[PDB]
DNA sequence: GGACATGCCCGGACATGCCCTATATCTGACACGTGCCTGGAGACTAGGGAGTAATCCCCTTGGCGGTTAAAACGCGGGGGACAGCGCGTACGTGCGTTTAAGCGGTGCTAGAGCTGTCTACGACCAATTGAGCGGCCTCGGCACCGGATTCTCAG
DNA sequence: CTGAGAATCCGGTGCCGAGGCCGCTCAATTGGTCGTAGACAGCTCTAGCACCGCTTAAACGCACGTACGCGCTGTCCCCCGCGTTTTAACCGCCAAGGGGATTACTCCCTAGTCTCCAGGCACGTGTCAGATATAGGGCATGTCCGGGCATGTCC
């Protein structure tokens, strides 16, 4: 039947969701790796729905521009497909690693 | 009757509450006449430009309500802007519709 | 309590993500690094707010306290608060 | 009745002064909100502290536009001091 | 006779000869000692300010000062340092 | 009239308390400051500065020097995670770098 | 002026070896020259303007260490 | 024939000895001569501290050596030696300079 | 050598379904009216920090030169940057499945939020003095220089 | 393996600036008084947590094709190292001036308090632009069909 070319829908991908706005990530397993690794902080913590909202906001936003980051890093290289040597030089550069 | 230093200065933000909240900040112990009036108008100059170019965005999608889309696009498409709030995130802001050349096909 | 929740950041999600910031092939190898990177953050983020909503006698943690957090680590996040 | 503290009214007043038909949402309003906070926050500080450096215990004009000055880039440096100068000129005459 | 400049240097060298009794210092060295202890001062202290702030307290107390501490400085280095605050503090009450 | 004794020394401590505590009344902080809060900061900054010290030391007798140079500093500083973490934006003068080479930049045989 | 000469090649590669590269190519010299100099513009601009504020004529040594400090970048050892 | 080095050899020996010390690599009078032009574009007369000047130099060597740092780790990761002006850019870049 | 029939490749029409444009519904979220009361506005008082004038000295600016280490240039070269090609392998893309993500309704109680009291706690001022800072001496840790020792390298 | 270039240590000699001492000085201390605010109780009331139910979009595993990261090879070019010439950096030394900081005098500007008022904020309510949904035009892109070319084979 009919194929897509490899990076055509990879294209049409990236147009749409850097069209639109909504949130990337799962509410349900997002709230669940917070109260995880919280647990371990202070024991039987509650969170109100912003503050999950917050904590997915901040971290979509993290990621999405560390991704950007990484891209422009493996260009550089003259490649496409990111790597995690990528990954590592681009949160040594921006001083977090 | 009573009449404000905003009505009197011609300005829309409010001169006595900028002026309370210098006053209560623990910024320092006294604060002169002309400096709440000052910032406020700062601050109406500056909301003005970006309710300026979020409105300018909102036709180009045409939308006739500004939405945080267009807040992100007024801030990231202005040189000046995006400066002023490097290391700022606006939420549902998304990020800008930019693609590097090398990445397009030949 | 709460075990193993770090596979729920599946990885469609985290290519999703790459493709909001603009990454068109992404390494199978990849995602245990963003999965670690991921966590990371939130260790120091959620330390933060804790520590607020410890020190405000409080039990639960509010949005202004992750705001605060945020903004302590010059990731200041519009929407929540000022 | 719990009395909160929100610049709305104002930006309303701006927003129909510069763009009489375009309205606002709840988020959009948030996001304004936060961003004029953030802001006054910056500057006042920057006064705050400029004020001290030299030995100031008041909060005046002088302080307020270098701090503009220092915070804003250049064209909206100078569009804000000039606004600025104007605006508290005619108070001054106005008193 | 000039106007009277503060500096840390008496208790820096007091603290160096507590933690080593035949060591010196050099003048830049105790310059830049000065320089980190007041950056670390003015850190802790306008976190701790700020913290006050945002829950609406009008007294400095030594819990927003610790909770300041304990956000700026690493994990073991903050326990350490909470550690002697406390019983530095209680003993001070003791008196 | 009872004898003075200064509260750094009611502490155990050498920092200046009463200096402390007009710093922080006069940094435009508050209106009110209690008498702990400067007694803590007052440990707190000892406590880091006989670390660094004691750090900076060690490295000045690895050197075979007895006087704490600028160098020392920043090795000490740069040599210990939690204090490179804390001091990750500040740049020491006359401090250097600390000696590291990237092993693909090492010649080979 | 011409005056930006006067960071010489040799300058830069000093700087550079510092910075632990082991070679470097041609280009690298005006690149180098612009990025020092963009950093130049910020920092006078932020010392100068806190000079003219005090209603001094003559940038100080403090004067400079509150605009690394204010560029997110603080020096130790000029006071402060 | 006279002695010579293999490409490499010298530049390492400059690498430690320029990392083991503290002294400044940049001249003092043509950065002062530069700093000067730059700021009459600004204020016109305005003088100088010298230790403001040793300050602007101390902190002008110290950026400069980082972001060498950085440029050279970037250069590594492209399995390249030899920094060049792209790489300058892309450290900039990721820093948020540009 | 001439005729025949097809294998194969390339150009164009086209199937698929993606983008774009138009429109009905509603609905809940955005825009507007109200009460009031607390923050904002007008006015008098005080006091202290800011504006302004005179000094000085020290801190900066300006100038000559030498001479030497650094800067500029010439040139051999070799090794690293860069272009081209093989590969295979791990990743893009399609499809069935289930697996859980997401929405609607209800529990209720832990916990966030608002108010009453007052007593410990901190602001504020007089007298004091002892810790803290400016100035001077010096000698010892450090800096400069010369030489033998050791490290390292490339032929 | 070994000569040569460079880094290192040991020793001698100088040197200059930090540590100690002394005099001055000003703010930390002690004492007391009085505003005040936040700790603790107590009441209210909000939504966070959990559960149940259902529907449906996404994850996942697998099959399959395929595009480029890496490795290898060839090329070349242009920066490193060394030698030669230059030149200004830096220390040394000396004049001069100007303004940062200090001290004194004045003055005027805002905290504080009082009194009154008005507009901004929950609450409520109207109402309308976009989310959702369905349908129609038009076109990008990989795919398959038809036509033309070319070389193989038989008479």
């Amino acid at each position: 039947p009919h194929r897509y070319r490899p990076g055509t829908v990879a294209l049409r991908e990236i147009r749409r969701y850097q069209k639109s706005t909504e949130l990337l990530i799962r509410k349900l397993p997002f709230q669940r790796l917070v109260r995880e690794i919280a647990q371990d902080f202070k024991t039987d913590l509650r969170f109100q729905s912003s503050a999950v909202m917050a904590l997915q906001e901040a971290c979509e936003a993290y990621l999405v521009g560390l991704f950007e980051d990484t891209n422009l890093c493996a260009i550089h290289a003259k490649r496409v497909t990111i790597m995690p040597k990528d990954i590592q030089l681009a949160r040594r550069i921006r001083g977090e690693r | 009757k009573a009449k404000t230093r905003s009505s009197r200065a011609g300005l829309q933000f409010p001169v006595g509450r900028v002026h309370r909240l210098l006053r209560k900040g623990n910024y320092s112990e006294r604060v002169g006449a002309g400096a709440p009036v000052y910032l406020a108008a700062v601050l109406e100059y500056l909301t003005a430009e970006i309710l300026e170019l979020a409105g300018n965005a909102a036709r180009d999608n045409k939308k006739t309500r500004i939405i945080p889309r267009h807040l992100q696009l007024a801030i990231r498409n202005d040189e000046e802007l995006n400066k002023l709030l490097g290391r700022v995130t606006i939420a549902q802001g998304g990020v800008l519709p930019n693609i590097q050349a090398v990445l397009l096909p030949k | 309590v709460l075990r193993d929740n770090i596979q729920g950041i599946t990885k469609p999600a985290i290519r999703r993500l790459a493709r909001r910031g603009g990454v068109k092939r992404i390494s199978g190898l990849i995602y245990e690094e963003t999965r670690g990177v991921l966590k990371v953050f939130l260790e120091n983020v959620i330390r933060d707010a804790v520590t607020y909503t410890e020190h405000a006698k409080r039990k639960t943690v509010t949005a202004m306290d992750v705001v605060y957090a945020l903004k302590r680590q010059g990731r200041t996040l519009y929407g929540f608060g000022g | 009745r719990s009395r909160k503290e929100s610049y709305s009214i104002y930006v309303y007043k701006v927003l129909k002064q510069v763009h009489p038909d375009t309205g606002i949402s709840s988020k959009a309003m948030g996001i304004m909100n936060s961003f004029v906070n953030d802001i006054f926050e910056r500057i006042a500080g920057e006064a705050s502290r400029l004020a001290h450096y030299n030995k100031r215990s008041t909060i005046t004009s002088r302080e307020i536009q270098t701090a503009v000055r220092l915070l804003l880039p250049g064209e909206l440096a100078k569009h804000a001091v000039s606004e600025g100068t104007k605006a508290v000129t005619k108070y001054t005459s106005a008193k």
